[PDB]
């Protein structure tokens, strides 16, 4: 009951079979930006199926001494499909996300992820007084690694993580996290290309551990965008 | 007491006692 | 579901559970807290609980006037004083990061709406002593990026129309609120992005977020001696309205500009350790000795 | 009120409140652009709804931009006046800016 | 193109208005930067006198 | 038509147009400004716009405390001091147009009633520091033209009819509220002519629309040491009507009696360039570089 | 229907119809004083017909080089007709004014008139701290001519001057502006030869422009001072 | 609050919402 | 009444003032394509203002030896805006358009423009028996100019053209035309970059001709495509 779930966006569809009842986060669903909260006065454009269904990502190599991975939406989805063409299109940006991340193992594997959504997630560099820069900050598909993940890289806590909406991919367990998130920013709407609203991050807190045949086991993020709505229709940037 | 013209002027308002912390420690959908 | 919590809940008296069904074993997994209570794992009896839940009110919980600003400075003659010096009056971009205790308690949110109360006390000291002199400071509320007075007697500070206040060092401290002021419906305690269109603008600093300007001067003009003023200003949140919780801050704080982070040399609080250490997991820290 | 879109040197005192058009021989030409924020110095700050704004921080709500022709009756022509949202340069092709 | 017969200034000239609209406001009042001063005026002193 | 109107106005949602008939296309030569709404011209959605017009009424626009007068003086013995100096009083005819802050945001309008509370911080500076004396200073009010004091013990300060306020150093600033005094329904902050029946009057200077006269003094006698007294004066309009906008100040300032003009040197704000130049009116000055 | 204009005031008319909807002054109609708004206790003399009828000026040279013309009224018309002979026969004035300013050229001819009515138009003189003397203000019927009409000869604006009542006339579009002022003063009359309420401004925004015969164009201005009331009685001054 | 016997005495009116931009920006006839 | 038009699509608005009261081809409006004409089941995207608005293609300058210019629908537009995106990214495409083509003059000029939009516009070659290339039909934005305008460069004529959804640009009368096409194919919906419902032809029926000053008159096409649907979305051709 729990475990089967069926994820259905667009064109794009997600059986998973071992997920843990997915996260929706703050319980609160993604809607449009209603008429008594909206600033922009322009109809925006809403493409539907064209942007909402899954994306999904490069697969990142979980291996023995990873320490997480991070990738900021929009801006890991800011060049991909009919989303990136009408982020590029449009100065204004508002969804939210439906992400989904995939990784199974066999049943002697042993390994915990803690995958976990990241509102506005302000990253810190490590021994140094200078902010990061754009580089660092602004990784798009590929997304970044974290240096300190016990620290989630700004100074905090990995512990204290659980905070945000995540999930927990054992690899006893479950094969699969999904978190659904809502438009998380203090403005309704956002240029999409300089700000990002949430950061999925994917971290090892128990290693990957067998004795079996080692194979490549993969981390694979799907992101659907969820409600998007487009502003300030323009040249591409 | 309040004798100035914006409301934002006046004193703290300690007196929401709303909870809903079942949307962080259950933002589950089952 | 929502709903108004004055007191921590009752606990129900519980008799002996043996059922071959429904669970104290939940799913982590789901990132659920555990709905466990206490008459599901032992055996319970009615308390009938009286504990009130106001002081963690997120309202109490951050209105407290803190410090905010602590500057110092020379209150004399300036002719011959360098052109770092505050030269009888100081100007102070408004934030919440320079003191940490502050710091910390509003980095626990993502968002924060809050007007802000801001109290100004200060102190002076004689630079041989005959007194201390009742002198009147104004302070000026200068917009983010807007014109602040270059000296002491600066045509800036007539204020046509920003808001000064003046006060007396005699006086109690100057206090004003300031109004929720951000162009959005929140500050943005944190900032995932950069302000400006181009990718050389600084990350994690959203001026909407900046409240303004403190221009704080001395009126008078300078004694035959000199004083040092030191002007502290206290900022009290309040009407306040918190979104998404974070983890709070654990390594020591390296900057007001960014969260960089370097930790301690050792346990606590360091990069590699955030509790101090114990010599074994089952080496108990302030075990009993009987 | 007038915006000053011909702040230019040479153009002295009245000429700035004007934008001279000739006739062209190249097509989509750009004629002049407009910089539109209404805090700052440009030309759209000496007009009433930049001097008063000026005394202000924070604003919201739309402009309105009116052109009045001025050269002959038996001058003809078509222009196309742009507004282009922020993100990236100013538009220097036609085809770029009616997007 | 701007198309004239001979007889017409083969320029003319456009003059930009700007107005806001009335779902336009403004917040945060704050001295003008369009004005200012580092002196007194001319007779300023005459009205103390 | 005249309405009330407490918030910005919505925004409805619209749709395509394609219509042979009524028209964004609007008459300038009229002088009627564009009645194109962004209905007409874009294509919209429904905004409920709740944003508050209220910062900019008048009342609010005006009702600021603004510095009207600044003037310091030496508090000593003035047995041997010159004929023009302050011998511990100075006189000052109320004015709007010494500070151009107020003076530019008054010049905004033709017509404006106000009452103008009046707000008098006094600082005191030592000319060795022995402390700062807590001085009674007399302000009193006198009509435009009336009899002013000419000595520090004159025999005016009296008050027998006018309004005089006394106030100490330590004390809060004195505050009067001085009514709306015009002969007229309204000063007229533009003056166009002669307020005299010969050709020889004053140009733009209507003495119906002057408040009055600040006899400000020291009462105490002189103390053995010399003492600088600054007294600034600050007015507030308050139940302020205004009527007939004007173009904004644009030149600096030259003189109070007037409204001659020079300009600055260079653009911004010269004689023939009031906005800062740009290179060419296709150049953009802060294009976005990607 | 917006072009085609009849103005009829006393035995004076004007057919304009090339015109632009006229200007009604802060859309405020020139009246008589009431008797609740009036100071002055004698009955006032309103001569009706004698006085309210179009007064047109002298016309002035639109010229290449022109930087802009201006009229103080009633100063303008204070020794013109019976208006004239009731404002210097009378301590007091109060009245209305119908300017009608009429400039017209080929449909080869360019060129734009800001025809704007100043009200209290308080000049200030160029590089000087010396106020302008009676001379340089009350020119009567000839005007005078602008200084710098970029700042309107007070420190302020032409660009912004379309806050006072005002019309264009663009040589494409219209030949005529009519502005309608009433009474605009802080007392309900006024003493007539030493303050102007009004001052008509007719400005060159855009120069007189043509490539075919050069014609004189001129701008001829006709005044009808509107609701004329004197109060007063006396000699001639 | 007003203890004076002035009506001229008061704090500020900023209570009028009344508008008519109408009179400035439409003061055309037709 | 018929001169008067006023053509908002989107963020786009055209007001033209010298129109011919336009033609709607073969009395028909565009509209989305029915569930009883549909084909393609899965849900479209209809993208509204971030396609269904003006979109101005590269003047033509209007010379005296022109023969004519066409431009191929959509495929003027299927590398334009949001237009071209959505056509890139999808496999099928549905819509209407509003071509709005401007040219003015003087009144001493004169001049015709059949503005004629052909549908199914197979161009044949001249002097040949070898059908026309990719090259030669598949122009994109730059549009192609007539070889033999008078046969319409298909061995017809430019006479009975007027059979085709037209209008004119009289310089007398108009300078502007505008045609509004439906969807118009044998298909429901079609691959947008193998074939063109709709061409639009600008041929110079009476020459451009004057005695005045010589200036470059430009024919401006700006075309709106209108009820834009697309199906099948995956990457980008
Ligand atoms: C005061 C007392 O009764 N005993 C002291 C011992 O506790 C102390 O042993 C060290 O105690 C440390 C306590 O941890 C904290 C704390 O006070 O809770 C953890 C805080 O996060 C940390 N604060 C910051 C800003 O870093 C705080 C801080 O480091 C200390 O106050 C600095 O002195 O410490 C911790 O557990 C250490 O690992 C442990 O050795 C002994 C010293 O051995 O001194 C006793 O006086
Ligand atoms: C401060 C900053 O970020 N950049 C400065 C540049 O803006 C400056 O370039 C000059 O900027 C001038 C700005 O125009 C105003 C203004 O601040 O809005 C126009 C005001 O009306 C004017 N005020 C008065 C009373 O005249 C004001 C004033 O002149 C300045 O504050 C004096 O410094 O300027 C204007 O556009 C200039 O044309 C432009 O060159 C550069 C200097 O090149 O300095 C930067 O620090």
């Amino acid at each position: 009951s729990d475990r089967v779930l069926q994820l259905k966006l667009g064109n794009s569809a997600i059986v998973t079979q071992e997920a843990a009842n997915y996260c929706c986060a703050y319980g609160e669903w993604p809607n449009y930006l209603p008429d008594h909260e909206a600033v922009a006065i322009d109809k925006p454009t809403q493409p539907e199926t064209a942007t909402d269904r899954f994306y999904t990502l490069k697969s990142v190599k979980w291996e023995a001494g990873s320490t997480g991975w991070w990738w900021k939406l929009p801006d890991a989805l800011n060049n991909i499909g009919m989303f990136g063409q009408n982020v590029q299109h449009h100065y204004l940006y508002r969804s939210g996300f439906l992400i989904h991340v995939q990784c199974n193992a066999t049943r002697f594997h042993q390994g915990a992820l803690l995958v976990v959504a990241i509102p506005e997630h302000q990253r810190g560099a490590h021994n140094t007084n200078t902010s990061p820069g754009f580089d660092d900050i602004m990784k798009g598909e590929e997304g970044g690694t974290f240096n300190h993940p016990y620290v989630l890289d700004d100074g905090t806590s990995l512990a204290c993580a659980t905070i945000f909406p995540h999930q927990w991919i054992n690899l006893r367990t479950n094969n699969s996290a999904t978190i659904v998130l809502p438009w998380m920013n203090a403005a309704p709407m956002d240029f999409p290309l300089r700000h990002n609203q949430w950061t999925l991050a994917i971290i090892p807190v128990v290693p990957l551990g067998t004795r079996t045949m080692s194979s490549m086991v993969p981390i694979t993020v799907s992101i659907a965008p969820m409600c998007c709505e487009f502003n300030g229709l323009r040249h591409a940037i | 007491i309040n004798f100035y013209k914006d409301s934002y002027a006046a004193s703290a308002s300690k007196q929401d006692f709303s909870q809903d912390p079942s949307k962080f420690t259950e933002p589950v959908v089952e | 579901i929502e709903s108004i919590i004055k007191t921590a809940t009752d606990t129900v008296k519980s008799e002996i559970n043996a059922e071959l069904g429904v669970v104290s074993l939940n799913a982590v997994e789901t990132g659920a807290t555990s709905n466990t209570e206490p008459e599901e794992a032992i055996q319970t009896r009615t308390v009938i609980n009286q504990h009130g839940v106001s002081e963690t009110l997120v309202e109490n919980f951050l209105s407290r006037a803190a410090l905010v600003s602590k500057r110092s400075f020379e209150y004399k003659d300036h002719t011959s004083s360098a052109a770092q010096t505050d030269k009888n009056f100081f100007k102070w971009t408004i934030n919440t990061r320079s003191f940490v205790q502050l710091r910390r308690k509003l980095e626990l949110f993502t968002y924060l709406r809050f007007d802000a109360e801001i109290t100004i006390l200060t102190t002076v000291a004689v630079n041989t002593y005959m007194g201390l002199p009742n002198l009147t400071l104004q302070a000026m509320f200068v917009p983010t990026g807007a014109l602040t007075p270059e000296k002491q007697d600066s045509f800036h500070w007539q204020s046509g129309s920003n808001a000064s206040v003046f006060f007396k060092i005699s006086d109690p401290p100057a206090r004003m609120t300031i109004p929720f002021m951000c162009i959005n419906s929140a500050y943005s305690v944190f900032y995932d992005g950069f302000a400006g269109f181009e990718k050389s603008g600084l990350y994690g600093i959203n001026p909407a977020d900046t409240i303004g300007n403190l221009c704080v001067r001395i009126v008078n003009e300078h004694q035959p001696v000199g004083f040092t003023v030191t002007v502290r200003v206290y900022m009290k949140p309040k009407h306040i309205k918190a979104w998404a919780p974070r983890p709070p801050r654990t390594l020591p704080y390296m900057s007001i500009a960014n969260a960089n982070y370097k930790g301690k040399k050792r346990a606590p609080n360091a990069l590699n350790a955030i509790i101090g250490n114990r010599d074994s997991v089952k080496t108990m820290p302030h075990n009993i000795v009987t | 009120s007038m915006m000053e879109i011909n702040n230019t040197e040479s153009a002295v005192g009245m000429e700035r409140l004007k934008v001279d058009i000739s006739a062209l021989t190249d097509v989509d030409q750009l004629l002049f652009n407009i910089p539109l924020d209404i805090q700052l110095d440009g030309p759209l700050r000496n007009t009433l709804v930049g001097n008063i704004s000026r005394y202000y921080t924070h604003w919201s709500g739309s402009l309105e931009m009116t052109f009045m022709f001025c050269g002959s009756f038996m001058a003809t022509g078509k222009l196309i006046l742009c507004y282009t949202p922020p993100g990236g340069s100013c538009p220097t092709t036609r085809e770029t800016a009616m997007l | 193109n701007l198309i004239v017969p001979s007889e017409s200034s083969d320029t003319c000239s456009l003059i930009g208005f700007i107005a806001a609209k009335d779902d336009f406001s403004l917040r945060l009042m704050r001295d003008s930067p369009d004005i200012g001063q580092i002196d007194h005026l001319h007779a300023a002193e005459a009205a103390y006198q």
